[PDB]
């Protein structure tokens, strides 16, 4: 288990990161429990969103595969729950760590581009009608985010 | 006043800035001492995208406030 | 399958394997491999890294991971003799704890493995 | 006579004057002149030396003082972003103790000077 | 055992070494440390010039001993 | 007074140089006052050999000045106790300290190389009798470097 690998999980559980809890599994130590905070006046505002986070047998040569399993109602995310980032594809630099990746979920949260692949009719919902796409984010944030 | 900058790695860094610098100011702040240039640099802070036209004041990081550090980015 | 330099088990394609029993200096620590550098090249670009740490990245990348620079491998040098003295006389400790207990700059283990080690000797 | 950089007093043609409350690293310490470097320029050599320093030796001669080994100025390059780093985060403390009384890194001087420093603000 | 050299500037560095050790061995330990080659080395130990051929016993040079290293030196 | 020498002095009195006491001088701080050992196994030992050190206005550019006071039989020294070693004239680099000049002025006491231009009818008395000029050393050790 490369030690790049190890070091950066211990500077993620000594040094945390506020509303960003990320632990490791135990059936298997590349692959990470995270859990993302709705940040501060994005509709996604007081949300629990679960996410799984795995590190491919090339890292950190390839970037991680982040995926959310909490549903939200956002641009950038899809059905099953994959992102586009393209700090996760395009422009992925072994420079980055984890928690690069991490902090940068979290600014999507904050700043969902409709300029997606298709985003569905929901990124055409972000774009046509903002209005009600804020209202439906804070819907499914509400009624699939709130562990309560 | 004065904030923190978390760097790449995790090693803090602290910045000398008073509450109208703007993010612009900041960022060339942070090619002072971690020598990456202004272009190729995001502040995130509260899991907001600190924007490079607006100023440290429209955020309210007042002081002993930490500013995260990621390498260029783009969603979608 | 035990290294001779560095006192761990790697294979011949890997970095060698220490341990600092202080806090080594982050400037100090490769991009790549979050470790303390080892062999280190300063890219044209201005960076540093790691000899194998670079090579293997530009196996199949060209680019400074840092800044997107193309990086032709060949156009990196060593790094100043005062980067590798900073480097070199870093403290680590013995890998053969449960027989030597013995800390020192990392560029005298290897000798110290061949003059004062009761691990090395007995070889585990 | 009093420098817009560093807060002392000298030439054009002088390296800048900063008051190092901690200890500096003798490897981060110029061969020329005994202080922190300052604008560290590599020698092809591997040596490294302030810039005023080295350009004002290779005035009149021709060879990295420390091997003897020939050195055309024109050949050295600026050190790597490393060095630069440690070198700019060593702390200084403020030139105009009798108004002001602060430390600070090395880098962040010049600006401290205008933004929060009564003894730069008064001038002396 | 192990014994101390003075280097250029002030600061002292530690060799390990053993009696039978020649003077020629000490100067490329030196090499290894400092980035001095042994060509442009003297080392100097009571006031003695200690000569390359010759043993760290030929100078009675035991554990915690502090020599003495100068760049390259010739008198006449 | 060039900071480089300031330094250098400190690393000298608080980092001394055994036997070889060097401090200096009051009336004006360019100007040490030296004393060297007379070394081990030297036809030397046990004198106190006084000497004077100048630092010109270019150091360290230019070597220091250095001159024995002390009168001594010694090839490499002359009458008015100035002393031939290439590292003050030749081979002089500013990589070199008052320290390294004084560590190599005590090992020419150690080994004193009667090829000088000519050093008196004394290198050529230790070319063709060194049995009566380590002789004659010690005599002038004795009879003027014992402060008594
Ligand atoms: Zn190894
Ligand atoms: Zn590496
Ligand atoms: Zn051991
Ligand atoms: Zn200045
Ligand atoms: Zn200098
Ligand atoms: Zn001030």
């Amino acid at each position: 288990l490369p030690r790049r690998i190890i070091k950066e999980t211990q500077r993620l559980l000594a040094e945390p990161v506020p509303g960003i809890k990320a632990e490791p599994d135990e059936s298997n130590a590349r692959y990470f429990h995270v859990v993302i905070a709705g940040p501060q006046d994005s509709p996604f505002e007081g949300g629990t969103f679960k996410l799984e986070l795995f590190l491919p047998e090339e890292y950190p040569m390839a970037a991680p595969k982040v995926r959310f399993m909490t549903k939200i109602y956002h641009p950038n995310v899809d059905k099953l729950g994959r992102i586009k980032l393209d700090i996760l594809a395009d422009k992925w630099s072994p420079a980055l760590q984890i928690r690069t990746v991490l902090l940068s979920i979290q600014a999507l949260l904050s700043a969902p581009n409709p300029d997606d692949p298709l985003a569905n009719d929901v990124a055409e919902q972000w774009k046509t009608n903002e209005a009600q796409a804020i209202e439906t984010a804070r819907a499914w944030t509400r009624l699939y985010a709130m562990n309560n | 006043m004065q904030i923190f900058v978390k760097t790449l790695t995790g090693k803090t860094i602290t910045l000398e800035v008073e509450p109208s610098d703007t993010i612009e100011n900041v960022k060339a702040k942070i090619q002072d001492k971690e020598g990456i240039p202004p272009d190729q640099q995001r502040l995130i802070f509260a899991g907001k995208q600190l924007e490079d036209g607006r100023t440290l004041s429209d955020y309210n990081i007042q002081k002993e406030s930490t500013l995260h550090l990621v390498l260029r980015l783009r969603g979608g | 399958p035990l290294c001779a330099v560095c006192g761990q088990a790697h294979s011949l394609e890997e970095n060698h394997f220490y341990s600092y029993p202080e806090e080594v200096d982050d400037d100090l620590i490769c991009h790549i491999c979050l470790q303390a550098l080892l062999d280190p090249l300063d890219t044209p670009c201005g960076h540093t890294y790691c000899t194998l740490c670079l090579t293997n990245f530009l196996v199949e990348k060209d680019f400074c991971p840092m800044d997107r620079k193309p990086l032709v491998l060949q156009h990196c040098k060593k790094s100043s003799i005062l980067v590798n003295k900073l480097l070199n006389k870093l403290l680590v400790t013995c890998p053969f704890r449960e027989h030597c207990t013995q800390v020192l700059q990392r560029c005298d283990l290897e000798h110290h493995f061949q003059t004062s080690c009761k691990g090395a000797s007995h070889y585990g």
